[PDB]
DNA sequence: ATGACGCATCCTTGAGGTGTGGAGTTCCTCG
DNA sequence: CGAGGAACTCCACTTAGGATGCGTCAT
């Protein structure tokens, strides 16, 4: 528990990666 | 035939300098972090990869194994923990093959490596074969006969803006910008002189016109844009009949090719004052209806 | 219209679209509405991947020599349909013979009428009629041998240009999307049971999906192997017919259901090639008995009904570059002599060749037996494995190369497309570069 | 409340039953839950008129299950008690403009108390906010409008199907039981005459296994069923006997590995199978089981019993027997036979209130879970109800529904109408439900069970198809869940006034009748052969004496937005359906207007939605303002109704709200005081009256295009008003806190001239593209700090500025003028997560004219999109100079298969100059006059139902006989044609034209926001290539199939360069553009990125991959 | 580029890809957002994400062109080396 | 205060979900 | 080794985050 909910934002979303992901090489 | 098969295998063992060693895995390599990366979304959230998570697992048990075994536990916690940790390989080699698959925040399982390969929605048949490209607008499409067979009419914004790198070599080429920061400027502006260049330019140049579901080879042509009005593009009325591009609020596609060899290859074999012939039996096809 | 599932309405709509309808009229009405917007969105998909197979079958079809040379061809009837005893053109020249030109100088009084190498159009055919021929022989890719794939004359000339086929045109991609895009058309569905239902073969894009796949027909018929005296043998558990094949050949005996339509009587005559009993004969069948123009004639014939009854028409040319592609290879007998093990399905280039070599050396040929597949199946029985991989069966045919340790050259469109190459055909073959 | 505008009626037959409330579905329901006096009052009105409502409310419900909750010896014990509500904290407005959510505490009163002590320690805890609906129907959640959708999912209980197996070819029987909470249970019999059953989805063991099992044996086996052969050769293939050998080979085979003891094999069936805390056989279920099965009246919220399992035996047995009838166990005579799947007899319908009772449920359960821990765990007689009780697995279970879902959804507030339908989706998808790929076509089709509970015209078009839709206009949620349907009953050959209420199986019970069925001057119907409807879509006559129902309205299958198009009766399937899907994404107007010819459901459509304001109060209005309605009433009180005066919607349309009355005028209760978005004078108004003439013209309008008149851009008739928005904020950061100043670093005074002192732009100043909405800026920045730039700003002496602009910024491709901002800072009670300072929501507002490429449409589908713009003059002119506003291609009319619209078009004409039909002593002209629609001024909009509407020769005759323009000047021939001149040239066109009047819309398919073009902008991370998306400047999808073209076509180096240098790559990408810029030839293609990725993860599979050439490595 | 092979490999080939090892199973630091030592995302074993940047103080400099850091071993190298650069777990 | 350490509270138990369809095939248990 | 025949593997594929164990080491 204090693990996990201690800064939980770590989140296994794939769904919303790839597109929301912008790209610093122009 | 159990023997001819087991014989191919081992034919398959025959010649091949290969060695059936590596069948059983000893190590197991990890993919570089940049393919499936983690990243801060808005509100102190991290958006992780799936097989991030399988790794980081994988390695916490091949982590507590070897601490457990670094002094010599009893047997039977110790052969849990190696059918554990073979299991976690299974999973992470493919989550769905063998028992069932592992998830994450939510039900739905996560994807291994066997995963993001295979399928639909993979690599092959995603992300080789078609790339989406630049230079490539789309808009409405509205009938206009005023126009030559070999011609289209397109908006006066899409064309300002993919036509936008030959608009600016003409702007500085007239002088009119004296560097090419400036020229981004008065493009961004707009002037008079803007949409005459635009107009000039818009003149030998094949534009390929495509189509969604392309069933046939004529479902992809060129055509000479002229600088029309408005805010739709506008086609040709017998060359509907190919694309089968009707005006039920229906949407087509644009492309640019940027090698003069294509420019030629375009106005060669793909203009369509050429390819009058359908592909299949023949017959005409942009004739009169 | 038809009504619920599949039916028949009890009650037509009596009344037009203009002059008044009450509502259960459009309620019913509304049923094959649905029904055919849903096939359509569908067979939009379903008709994709059919093209897909087709593309990955028929990729690599290209042309690359210019001629060849043979004498012999396809024999073609040009001119049937003589019930009146005149000599006139029969009604499918336009997709049959027309385009593919010639090879011979057919005379029939002692004078050349079609001259040698020139496209046989529609005067040269009228001068034939009129001259009393029913028959022609002509170059082509069902006969058509070379060392380097196909030759240009024995195709013909592109449909799409009128001149001959420039020697490098991709045909293998124009002949999968001339058969694939009238597939979103077709659309022609059992509506009504009319009280029958098995004997009814998939009809439609299903009946090419089978056909070019080499499954057996849902209602396949038995085929004859060899002629004789045939009568029947029927149980009351199982019905059966049996054959003896007359000159001192062995009884062929086939077991059938009860509802059969045989269309063979008892105690009658068969011949070596025909049908037994309703139903679409299995191409490995007439493949084993009449050889293999039969059953270029049978696929040919049977795809092409189904094209041409809908309503749409294609030249055979398409489908006969499948077919070409599609009947490849052998199977091994008697693979003792030729170092090699029986079976495995080997090639008829390799094979030939190979039982030259070891007579060259002295020992004996392995017999051999054509055999033919589907697409998918041929498609993954490629010898490039990277174009298996891309198609279909990734995890599977990666640990297929991985265990034999294969490798592929640069050869193949699609592995070309993949690596992002300029392809060998249309203007990248190397001879215009 | 008869307070319309009028629209003459061409109607000829009136209903029995109006149309009752539009938006009950979610009111009805919602009340139940909470239960407030409006359902009390609502009991009792069904009570003492004895109708289908449920008698107690969910959440007592939901609390009474969970409430009495004890230790392994129950010593100690919680238990809640009655609920209770407190008002808000915010208002609905408050909450949407503040970004809170429309929420109210819940209480009960709980109670803590000891077995041993005796002593009960009573208490009330909050039980945490629970959400509410407004009057509207809808539930403001965080900012937002939302809507709950019904559902449509397999009801639970048994299903027998009947299949062929087609290897053996064979008829082989499954009996799949369903249950709500627990397992399924397959049985299948005639595989080889062995009856077996399969749990939890392993391989299927024999019954008998089973039944020894349970309390039958051998003995009774042949005792009671030794008559049908297949169970007696499956007792045959018994091999075991024992209840004690069954349980230890059962729990052998479903948990191998394990001690096989009796307390295992019973603690796993009893829990699985017959336990009400693992087990909750639905109420709908077990309801349906026992009529199914005939177990007469056990308990009706039980597990299943080992009778229930005989009983399916039973069926199943007898279906393989063939027997026609049974006597049910402990039932009486019922049939046997399979059962199908898609008939609505088998699908049931959650409401809104039965979704949030089944999350709250998952809440008090794990609150439970937590509450059994901590009491088991706590010391004894130190513990209160206030002290143990942790309700955040409540609080999460609602914030998960509401904020995770997929049932919970937007609005649609385009116009009145698209939210109307919104409310209504009978949405089979969702978790639990159906998919698209594994549900087959069965479920996509039609079904005679759709008789006036679902719009076999109205649905998706696309993969959709028969999954999602709409409720029709006549529907009411059954409790339980199912759609019941009105009816007007027929006894003894004649008809009764009262309505009855029926649903799908009690329906498939009856034989119908048929609405427009003309009714005598004697009730019994007239003529002898008269047209009904039977069981399973069986069309056909009776002599009318044996007839039992008759259909309420002949609007009833369609909808409520698909029964507002005229001439419905005039067009095909696929032309309804798409005028349906596309009559509700149409932009509403400035001058919004109601249609010159139309149907009755404009008012009552416009009315039973929400953004009309209505008086609730009999009285006189004192004033009528600008914004502030103040009104007087009867009773002597003073009410002040605002008026949402151009406000946002939720796509980004405007909701404004105008009067309707003076200042000195009398209002009854329910009288519309105003009028909401694109609706005039409290009727429905989605376009506009535009002057038609069918022709072929110079090919402008080729293939089903539209060319419109300038005067439709000077009278801005056909022009709209969207409404944009920006909701952006400051946050705290690491480097400093975010402000919002107007002091940007190092911008022109022109840019900011517009902004405030504060960081916004004034408060009606215009914007366009290329404009600064919010000023924001990070007051901290590690911009260039190495120590070589250290030392170089060191020597130059000047500190540069570390800031940075994160000021917000409007979208390129976007004009509009503000409309409003709203300020919040965390100083305020707002409610706002951590980190954010200061929040600015700016709302833009724009006006649209029509536009070339706009697309338009109308009432038929008759779909379009405008080709050119012409002026006044150009378009031709009638006799009497007037023009025409639009111009269609009349080639489509035949094709597309929709003769529906010239009716619409001439009736258009005959309102728009208005006919004088006195005493023309026709037949059409004494029923015109009977009707009393005969005499009308140029003007008056014409209602014509939707299937009861104008007639051919009526029209014709009213042509004929309008009012002339001057002495005699009857305009338009008898025929419907008109000599229409040509602006063009001047000469009469060779014959006749066909002209009139067409109500046109304007569909919300936009031209500027479709418009889209790449050059060089943002890529994805993973592989290397442009965007994929409309809304931030993609590129294209040049799939698969554009490259078999390219292929055959032979085009070789076009496809290679669209393929590697166009995208996909770095090098090509860069060097393309650089070379653009700077003017040499176009450089060499490359590798692409995405065969890089395949070759990394081939490697990381272990598959030694690698590339080899003629000599090994070659250059890459 | 002429010719594509596939095959099997063992410990010898997999150290002959790789750079290094991972034993530690998490992420990067969630307080200072940093990476960390013999973990996933760590700059140690996979590239650095920080271009002409290493982990600790040193060699932030632009003038350091793919030399190794002497503490948090780190070659300053491109931050795209962070797609190409590979480890394993041994079990 | 977090994310770390150093242990370490006498009665003992999940949770739901799992509604196609197509032929390939190969083992595997029973003639 | 010769039966049924039922698993196993391919292919068609569209928003904000329910805690502790308590105590305290260390910054
Ligand atoms: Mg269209
Ligand atoms: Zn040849
Ligand atoms: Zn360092």
């Amino acid at each position: 528990q204090r693990a996990a909910m201690r800064h939980p934002g770590s989140t296994a979303v794939p769904s919303d990666e790839m597109p929301e992901r912008p790209d610093d090489s122009l | 035939t159990r023997a001819l098969k087991r014989l191919k295998v081992v034919s398959a063992f025959l010649q091949t300098s290969n060695s059936p060693k590596g069948m059983v895995l000893d190590c197991v390599p990890v993919i570089p972090p940049d393919l499936r990366p983690m990243v801060q979304l808005d509100g102190g959230r991290f958006a992780t990869s799936d097989l991030n998570d399988l790794y980081r697992r994988v390695i916490n048990r091949n982590n507590r194994l070897k601490r457990l075994l670094d002094l010599g536990a009893p047997e039977i916690i110790v052969n849990n923990e190696k059918r554990m940790l073979q299991e976690a390989v299974d999973a992470l080699f493919d989550n769905g093959r063998r028992g069932r698959p592992v998830t994450g925040p939510g039900n739905r399982p996560l994807k291994s490596l066997s995963d993001m390969l295979k399928g639909k929605q993979g690599r092959f048949r995603q992300n080789l074969l078609g790339k989406r490209v630049d230079y490539s607008a789309r808009s409405v499409i509205v009938v206009g006969p005023q126009l030559k067979l070999h011609q289209c009419g397109l908006p006066k914004a899409m064309a300002l803006e993919l036509f936008k790198p030959f608009v600016m070599k003409r702007l500085v080429d007239l002088n009119h910008a004296q560097n090419i920061k400036s020229a981004k400027r008065m493009v961004e502006r707009g002037r008079t002189v803007v949409y005459d260049v635009l107009e000039e330019v818009i003149a030998e140049h094949p534009v390929l016109l495509n189509r969604a579901p392309t069933l046939h080879r004529l479902g992809i042509q060129a055509f000479e844009p002229q600088l029309v009005e408005g805010k739709a593009i506008q086609i040709h009325p017998l060359v509907c009949t190919a694309f089968n591009a009707d005006f039920d609020g229906d949407q087509m596609a644009v492309h640019l090719p940027l090698s003069a060899e294509a420019q030629a290859e375009a106005r060669i074999l793909m203009l369509s004052s050429n390819n009058i012939l359908k592909p299949a039996d023949g017959r005409p096809v942009t004739m009169p209806t | 219209v038809s009504n619920a599932k599949n039916e028949t309405i009890p009650r037509p709509i009596k009344a037009s679209f203009r002059e008044g309808l009450s509502v259960l009229e459009y309620f019913i009405s509304t049923h094959g509405a649905r029904k055919g917007l849903a096939d359509t969105a569908l067979r939009t998909a379903d008709s994709g991947y059919l093209t897909r197979r087709l593309v990955d079958v028929s990729q690599d079809v290209i042309i690359r020599e210019e001629d060849c040379g043979t004498e012999r061809g396809l024999k073609l009837p040009i001119a049937t349909r003589d019930a009146d005893g005149t000599l006139r053109k029969a009604e499918d020249v336009e997709t049959s013979v027309y385009a593919r030109m010639l090879a011979e100088d057919v005379v029939i009084d002692g004078k050349v009428i079609a001259p040698a190498n020139v496209d046989l159009g529609d005067v040269l055919i009228d001068a034939l009629v009129a001259h009393g021929v029913e028959e022609v022989k002509t170059r082509s890719i069902l006969t058509c041998e070379s060392q380097v794939g196909t030759c240009a004359m024995c195709y013909g000339r592109s449909l799409a240009t009128g001149k001959l086929v420039d020697i490098g045109e991709a045909v293998g991609i124009i002949a999968a999307q001339s058969i694939g895009e009238p597939g979103t058309q077709l659309t022609m569905r059992t509506f009504h049971t009319g009280g029958v239902a098995g004997d009814d073969i998939t009809q439609g894009l299903p009946r090419v999906v089978e056909l070019f796949e080499a499954r057996t027909p849902k209602g396949v018929a038995p085929i004859s192997e060899a002629s004789g005296r045939v009568r029947i043998e029927e149980t009351e558990k199982t019905k059966k017919i049996v054959v003896t094949p007359d000159d001192g050949s062995d009884e062929t005996a086939f077991p059938i259901s009860k509802r059969a339509r045989l269309l063979v009587g008892e105690g009658d005559h068969v011949e070596v090639g025909q049908k037994l009993t309703v139903g679409a004969t299995n191409p490995h069948d007439v493949l084993r008995i009449l050889g293999q123009r039969a059953v270029q004639v049978h696929l040919v014939g049977e795809v092409q009904k189904v094209y041409n009854s809908q309503g749409v028409s294609i030249h055979d040319k398409h489908i006969e570059i499948i077919i070409r592609q599609m009947l490849r290879r052998v199977t091994i007998i008697e693979s003792g002599d030729a170092e090699l093990l029986p079976g495995e399905l080997v090639e008829r280039t390799k094979f030939e060749t190979e039982n030259r070599r070891v007579v060259q050396e002295g020992g004996h040929p392995a017999s051999g037996r054509p055999q033919l597949m589907g697409i998918t199946k041929a498609s993954l029985a490629t010898e490039s494995w990277l174009s298996a991989a891309s198609f279909q069966e990734t995890t599977r045919v990666l640990t297929d190369a991985a265990i034999n340790a294969k490798s592929d050259s640069l050869i193949g469109l699609k592995e070309n497309v993949i690596i992002g190459k300029l392809i060998p055909a249309g203007t990248g073959l190397s001879r215009y570069r | 409340a008869s307070t319309a505008p009028l629209r003459i009626s061409f109607a000829k037959i009136k209903e029995p039953l109006e149309v009752p409330n539009l938006l009950a579905l979610q009111t009805e329901s919602f009340d139940w839950l909470l239960g407030n006096d409006a359902w009390k009052a609502r009991v009792e009105s069904a009570l003492e008129s004895g109708q289908d409502v449920p008698t107690k409310s969910g959440l007592e419900e939901i609390f009474e299950e969970i409430s009495p909750i004890e230790d392994f010896s129950g010593s100690m014990s919680l238990t809640f008690r009655d609920h209770r509500f407190e008002p808000p904290k915010n208002s609905i407005d408050e909450c949407k403009d503040r970004d809170f959510t429309y929420a109210a505490p819940l209480f009960v009163t709980a109670e803590f108390t000891n077995n041993e002590t005796g002593e009960i320690k009573s208490q009330t805890v909050f039980m945490g906010d629970f959400p509410l609906m407004t009057n509207k129907g809808t539930f403001v959640i965080n900012g937002t409008e939302r809507v709950v959708v019904s559902q449509l999912v397999r009801s639970p209980g048994v299903y027998f199907d009947s299949s062929i197996d087609k290897t053996s070819d064979k008829d082989i029987f499954s009996a799949k039981i369903i249950p709500s909470r627990g397992a399924w249970l397959e049985m299948e019999i005639d595989k080889r005459d062995m009856v077996g059953v399969r749990i939890d989805r392993k391989r299927k063991q024999s019954v008998t296994v089973l039944l020894k099992a349970l309390g039958w044996t051998t003995e009774q086996i042949l005792e009671e069923f030794g008559e049908y052969e297949s169970m007696r050769a499956t007792l045959e293939k018994d091999h075991t006997q024992g209840q004690d050998d069954a349980l230890l080979d059962i729990y052998r085979k479903l948990r191998p590995g394990e001690p096989p003891t009796r307390e295992a094999a019973q603690t796993l069936l009893e829990n699985l199978y017959f336990n009400p805390k693992r087990y909750d056989l639905a109420k709908v279920g077990r309801y349906k089981v026992n009529k199914k099965l005939g177990a007469d009246e056990p308990l009706d919220a039980g597990v299943l019993t080992t009778d229930d399992v005989i009983a399916t035996i039973k069926y199943l047995v007898k279906l393989h027997a063939g027997e026609t009838e049974t006597v049910g166990e402990s039932g009486r005579e019922i049939v046997v036979e399979t059962d199908d799947i898609d008939h609505f007899g088998n699908r049931r319908i959650r409401n809104v209130g039965e979704l949030i009772q089944n999350q709250v449920r998952t809440g008090l359960a794990r609150m439970e879970r937590v509450v059994r821990e901590r009491m088991t765990t706590q010391d004894v007689e130190a513990i209160t109800p206030q002290t143990l009780i942790n309700i955040r697995p409540v609080v999460a279970s609602i914030k998960e529904f509401f904020g995770t879902s997929q049932l919970s959804q937007f609005m649609d507030q385009n116009n009145p109408l698209s939210g109307l339908t919104h409310k209504r989706r009978l949405n089979a998808l969702g978790p639990g439900g159906l998919s698209r790929e594994r549900a087959g076509f069965e479920v996509r089709d039609v079904h005679p069970s759709h008789y006036g509970r679902m719009c076999p015209i109205e649905t998706p078009e696309g993969p959709n198809i028969g999954l999602i839709g709409s409720l029709a206009s006549y529907g009411r949620i059954n409790p339980f869940g199912f759609i019941e349907t009105p009816y007007r009953k027929v006894v003894e050959g004649q008809v009764t006034d009262d309505v009855d209420y029926l649903t799908a199986d009690e329906e498939d019970r009856f034989v119908i009748a048929q609405a427009n069925a003309a009714l005598g001057d004697d009730m019994r119907f007239a003529e002898a052969r008269v047209l009904v409807r039977r069981r399973g879509g069986e069309v056909d006559y009776v002599p009318g004496d044996d007839v039992d129902y008759m259909d309420v309205s002949p609007r009833q299958m369609v909808s409520v937005a698909t029964a507002m198009i005229p001439f419905l009766e005039h067009d095909d399937a696929n032309r309804a359906l798409m005028g349906a899907n596309m009559m509700r994404q149409a932009v509403p107007l400035i001058k919004s207007e109601s249609p010159l010819v139309g149907t009755g459901m404009e008012y009552r459509s416009a009315a039973d939605a929400g953004d009309v304001v209505k008086a609730e109060k009999a009285g006189v209005v004192q004033e009528v303002s600008a914004d502030y309605i103040t009104t007087t009433n009867d009773d002597g009180t003073y009410i002040t109704y605002r008026l949402a005066k151009f406000s946002r919607s939720n796509q980004g349309t405007s909701v404004n709200q105008k009067v309707i009355v003076a200042e000195g005028d009398r209002i009854i209760e329910g009288q519309v005081l105003a009028d909401g978005p694109a609706t005039e004078n409290g009727e429905m108004a989605l376009g506009k009256n535009l002057l038609v003439a069918f022709m072929p013209w110079e090919g402008h309008n080729y293939e089903d295009a539209i060319i419109l008149s300038q005067r439709l851009v000077q009278d801005d008739v056909l022009s709209s008003i969207h409404i944009e928005e920006h909701e952006v904020d400051a946050r705290d950061t690491k480097l400093g806190p975010e402000e919002i100043t107007r002091d940007i670093p190092n911008v022109s005074e022109e840019v900011l001239a517009d902004l405030d002192e504060r960081g916004i732009i004034r408060i009606g100043a215009e914007v366009v593209a290329g404009d600064i909405l919010v000023g924001k800026v990070t007051p901290k920045g590690e911009t260039e700090l190495t120590p070589e730039e250290r030392l170089l700003r060191a020597i130059f002496g000047e500190k540069a500025r570390e800031v940075r602009d994160t000021s917000l910024k409007v979208p390129h491709g976007e004009i509009g003028k503000v409309i409003g901002v709203r300020v919040f800072d965390r100083e305020e009670g707002d409610e706002l997560p951590p980190g954010v300072n200061q929040l600015v929501r700016v709302y833009v507002a724009q006006k649209r004219k029509i536009t070339d490429g706009d697309k338009l449409a109308g009432r038929h589908g008759n779909k379009g999109v405008i080709s050119k713009i012409n002026p006044i003059e150009d378009m031709p002119f009638l006799e009497d100079g007037t023009p025409v506003d639009i111009i269609l291609n009349p080639l489509a009319v035949p094709s597309r298969m929709n003769p529906g619209q010239v009716l619409e078009i001439h009736l258009g004409w005959l309102a728009s100059r208005g006919w004088d039909v006195s005493g023309l002593a026709e037949e059409w002209a004494q029923r015109l006059q009977v009707i009393g629609a005969d005499k009308v001024e140029p003007g008056t909009n014409v209602a014509t139902p939707v299937f009861d509407g104008a007639r051919e020769d009526e029209l014709a005759g009213l042509l004929q006989h309008t009012i002339p323009n001057r002495d005699g000047e009857r305009m338009v021939l008898p025929s419907g044609k008109a000599r229409l001149f040509d602006g063009r040239s001047g000469e009469p066109f060779p014959e006749p034209i066909s002209v009139g009047y067409m109500y046109i819309l304007k569909l919300h398919h936009l031209v500027d926001d479709k418009l889209h073009a790449r050059s060089t902008g943002p890529y994805s991370m993973i592989t290397q290539q442009p965007l994929g998306g409309k809304a931030q400047f993609g590129g294209q999808r040049f799939g698969e199939m554009e490259v078999w073209a390219l292929e055959a076509y032979g085009a070789a180096y076009a496809l290679q360069e669209l393929l590697t240098i166009k995208s996909d790559d770095v090098t090509g990408r860069v060097k393309v553009y650089e070379a653009i810029v700077k003017g040499e030839n176009i450089p060499e293609p490359g590798i692409p990125e995405s065969f890089k990725v395949l070759i990394k993860e081939m490697q990381s599979l272990c598959l030694n991959v690698e590339v080899l050439s003629s000599d090994g490595m070659s250059i890459e | 580029f002429d010719e594509l092979r596939i095959g099997l490999a063992t410990a010898d080939d997999i150290r002959q890809w790789s750079h290094g090892e991972v034993k530690k199973p998490e992420t990067i630091n969630y307080r200072t957002l940093k990476p960390e030592k013999d973990g996933l995302f760590c700059e140690k074993i996979f590239g650095p994400t920080r271009d002409w940047e290493c982990y600790c103080g040193k060699y932030k400099r632009v003038r350091f062109k793919g030399i190794i850091c002497e503490r948090c071993g780190v070659e300053v190298t491109r931050a795209k080396v962070r797609r190409e650069r590979m480890g394993h777990i041994e079990l």
